[PDB]
RNA sequence: UAGCUAGUAGGUGGGGUAACGGCUCACCUAGGCGACGAUCCCUAGCUGGUCUGAGAGGAUGACCAGCCACACUGGAACUGAGACACGGUCCAGACUCCUACGGGAGGCAGCAGUGGGGAAUAUUGCACAAUGGGCGCAAGCCUGAUGCAGCCAUGCCGCGUG
RNA sequence: CCCGCAGAAGAAGCACCGGCUAACUCCGUGCCAGCAGCCGCGGUAAUACGGAGGGUGCAAGCGUUAAUCGGAAUUACUGGG
């Protein structure tokens, strides 16, 4: 460009928006959720993975992974929601996290117990 | 602090003797050099260009028993003084404490230096020094004192001390259980092991 | 490690949706939406509405199904 | 305590039955307050402890409704007291309430 | 209170909540500062509503007090949370129960 | 008004004091009009500890500022020579 | 967001202020500002600095320190060197409490602390021993400023678990 | 802050190991369960899932997530078309 242009009028930067809604400078936020369906992914890969509609305590409705193997959640249970897309789902990005709140840890989970919420084994 | 655990399989890991055990013999039966540890280093490593140097960071790094915070805070100081960064990084560090201690062979190993500086057996210019990391200066005598002078700790380093090629920056003294720190080592003085651009490469990316 | 809670159990396939996707009403459940299996699609096989087949049903969601077995 | 030197205790009693015909009375008499039916519908809906003093001597006393609702207060306040009265009054002369203090 | 003394520094236990007494109240006495062996005494400053069903006790120290009660709370819920959730298995996810559902 | 005093901007249980010339409304810490010496009370072997500039010193008591009893005391402390 | 401004722009005289002044009035003239972005809307306490970056730059203004603004909501003045006054005052409004129900009292965006919010941030502590203020000739009194402790791996750094 | 006493006694965990990227095999499950920062793995011999052994990194912390700048000469004046 012209060093007169842009004397003129100024270079401007991309907006740079985030990835979450969840947003406020926040790593977690809490919601009380209602449903909990198995949806399938995007054809490259097979399974029927599970996924949770949370009502945001801010407001906002949005849709989150259920990481680990099974859990108790259902209905109207509060649980801790952190961020994280998973791309082979359709618009999920967030994640429960497991051993917080209302939720369960994994049973007998034995290795990287930093997730699934699970107390080292003592014998 | 400190690394706690066997001695022996650093030195086989990195594939060259990082002299930690090493007290009353240099025994090749006990160290199995060059054939790696665990089940399957009997395998050639065709090692990557990162790899080989953060391989020489830890082998600098293990020599000392160094932490990498503590050993990052000597990298920023050698980094703004003027001339070569690796030679001041390698200064500071044989500057250590524990080190000396190696260097004049009141100790046995340097484990065992940094044991008698911890239970402050060592005094430098007649202040008691717990800490391990303090930087010695130029004109520093250094010695045990009277509660841990001729103990069986220090009598049996003081006789598989004299094996060693003696430092050229310090003098020995050590009749009487003490050493003089005269002068600064330099990239002549000291070892041909490190490759020192090297260590230093790793850091800038 | 998996476990076998999964259940199944017939059904009679009702209709034919986009993406391989059947509306299959069970013997003693709901009519609930199947998914074909991998195993079909492997062997290059296609179904057809009116046939008897094995579809396993989670516990977590029970308006999934899965279609496990052949025509 | 070293060697059980425990000393006395002073009795904790209490009342159970029937609101205005005399469970309240027994404890507003002691106290002299006037705080019978003094809770709305003229009934008393919830526990409570009070310290006695009784000219000479000391007890304290414990209240609770006799009523269907507050049977684990009733439950819990026989357990922690020492001693239980069971007021009764000659309209009915047995009730499903005193079957329950029983 | 069962056992006759008390202090406002002492670190206290109740359920699953802990905390250190900030206020004493033995009823319209908000003036005591120590326990006897048969009064009643409000406590203020302890942590949350405990459940009131249950035993109270003074502790040691404030850090491993704390850490106790965390715990034993931490434990409460799990049970209570685990189990529960799957086990509802079969009916929830095999076959929709009845009609009048409302 | 003017007053020359002590303020503290030393470490945790081991006060460094800065001596200064400062208005007596605003806090200790605070808005000051220069620096004139300081004040180690814990202090070590070594010869310097007690500064203080009386050129500045003298100067300002000419223009009537009055002086902190640690500050007067400090000044009949070193003099010409202590 | 392209037209916006009547005390608006300028002058004279009167009044006003510690003092300049459309500061405020009477009268006279028709200007002022405007694409080098006026006006309007949204958003924002600012700076010495911090963080990042080879630098240029970018992002940011916690802590520390300088300055301004605000003190339940809305408005005004008094006293005084200095306030249109955080724990002064008067009135109105919202709201809480008290009451003999006529009428009154209160303002933790001070330190602790509690409800509530929220993913989440502390002890209803000790002392004027020290620095520094207020008053007093001085002793001395007052000082939740400040100096200190308690609590939390929150961060940095040191050391150990041989 | 210094001295004395006793005795190895009281005190190591956490992530990761398909490529990027330092560090590998077996067993269980079988396109299911689930992993996934990115490209992607798993449909009967899984170095990528779950478990175990071995290994690597870092330390009273470790990891994940959120937030900012860097890499980004990807608003480019220095420094682009």
């Amino acid at each position: 460009a012209t060093v007169n242009q842009l004397v003129r009028k100024p270079r401007a930067r991309k907006v740079a928006k985030s990835n979450v809604p969840a947003l406020e400078a926040c790593p977690q936020k809490r919601g009380v959720c209602t449903r909990v369906y198995t949806t399938t992914p995007k054809k490259p890969n097979s399974a029927l993975r599970k996924v949770c509609r949370v009502r945001l305590t801010n407001g906002f409705e949005v849709t989150s992974y259920i990481g680990g193997e099974g859990h108790n959640l259902q209905e109207h249970s509060v649980i801790l929601i952190r961020g994280g897309r998973v791309k082979d789902l359709p618009g999920v990005r967030y994640h429960t996290v497991r051993g917080a709140l209302d939720c369960s840890g994994v049973k007998d989970r034995k290795q990287a117990r930093s997730k699934y919420g699970v107390k080292r084994p003592k014998a | 602090a400190r690394y706690l655990g066997p001695k022996l399989k650093l030195s086989r890991r990195e594939g060259t003797d990082l002299f930690l055990k090493s007290g009353v013999r240099a025994i090749d039966t006990k160290c199995k050099i060059e054939q790696a540890p665990g089940q399957h280093g009997a395998r050639k490593p065709r090692l990557s260009d990162y790899g080989v140097q953060l391989r020489e960071k830890q082998k600098v790094r293990r020599i000392y028993g160094v932490l990498e915070r503590q050993f990052r805070n000597y990298y920023k100081e050698a980094a703004r003084l003027k001339g070569n960064t690796g030679e001041n990084l390698l200064a500071l560090l044989e500057g250590r404490l524990d080190n000396v201690v190696y260097r004049m062979g009141f100790g046995a190993t340097r484990a065992e230096a940094r044991q008698l500086v911890s239970h402050k057996a060592i005094m430098v210019n007649g202040r008691v020094v717990n800490i391990a990391s303090y930087q010695v200066s130029p004109n520093d005598v250094v010695s045990i004192r009277e509660k841990a002078k001729k103990q069986s700790r220090v009598k049996a380093a003081l006789e598989l001390a004299e094996q060693r090629e003696k430092p050229t920056w310090l003098e020995v003294d050590a009749g009487k259980m003490e050493g003089t720190f005269k002068r600064k080592p330099e990239r002549s003085d000291l070892s041909a092991d490190i490759n020192e651009h090297l260590i230093v490469e790793l850091y800038s990316k | 490690a998996k476990e076998k809670d999964t259940i199944r159990t017939e059904g009679v396939v009702t209709e034919a949706l986009p993406n391989a996707t059947f509306r299959v009403k069970l013997d003693s459940g709901p009519e609930i939406l199947a998914y074909i299996s991998g195993k079909m699609r492997m062997h290059y096989i296609r179904i057809l509405p009116g046939d008897r087949v094995v579809v396993e049903i989670t516990p977590y969601d029970p308006t999934r199904g899965r279609i496990v077995y052949r025509k | 305590d070293t060697g059980a030197a425990a000393e006395p205790r002073a009795p904790v009693v209490t009342i159970m039955g029937h609101v205005d015909h005399g469970k309240t009375s027994l404890l507003d008499y002691i106290r002299s307050t006037k705080v019978a039916s003094g809770e709305a519908g003229g009934i008393t809906q919830h526990i409570g402890a009070y310290h006695v003093e009784t000219e000479n001597g000391m007890i304290t006393f414990l209240d609770t409704p006799g009523h269907a609702a507050f049977t684990s207060m009733r439950a819990r306040g026989a357990q922690a007291t020492d001693i239980v009265v069971l007021v009764v009054a000659a309209d009915d002369g047995v009730m499903p309430q005193t079957i329950e203090a029983i | 209170v069962r056992e006759g003394t008390l202090h406002k520094g002492d670190i206290v236990l109740c359920g699953f909540e802990y905390g250190r007494v900030r206020a004493m109240r033995n009823e319209l006495g908000q003036e005591v500062l120590e326990a006897g062996p048969s009064i009643p005494v409000e406590i203020l400053g302890l942590s949350g509503v405990p459940a009131a069903g249950d035993e109270v006790t003074v502790v040691r120290d404030e850090k491993k007090a704390r850490e106790v009660a965390l715990y034993r709370q931490g434990k409460f819920r799990e049970v209570k949370l685990a189990r529960q959730q799957k086990s509802k298995l079969e009916n929830m996810f095999a076959n929709m129960t009845e009609g009048e559902v409302h | 008004m003017v007053t020359i005093r002590l303020a503290r901007h030393g470490a945790k249980k081991r006060p460094f004091y800065q001596v200064v010339v400062a208005d007596s409304r605003n806090a200790r810490n605070g808005r000051f009009i220069e620096r004139v010496g300081f004040f180690n009370p814990i202090a070590s072997e070594k010869e310097e500890g007690t500064r203080l500039d009386l050129d500045r010193i003298a100067h300002w008591v000419g223009q009537g500022a009055t002086i902190s009893d640690r500050v007067a005391a400090l000044i009949k402390e070193v003099n010409k020579a202590a």
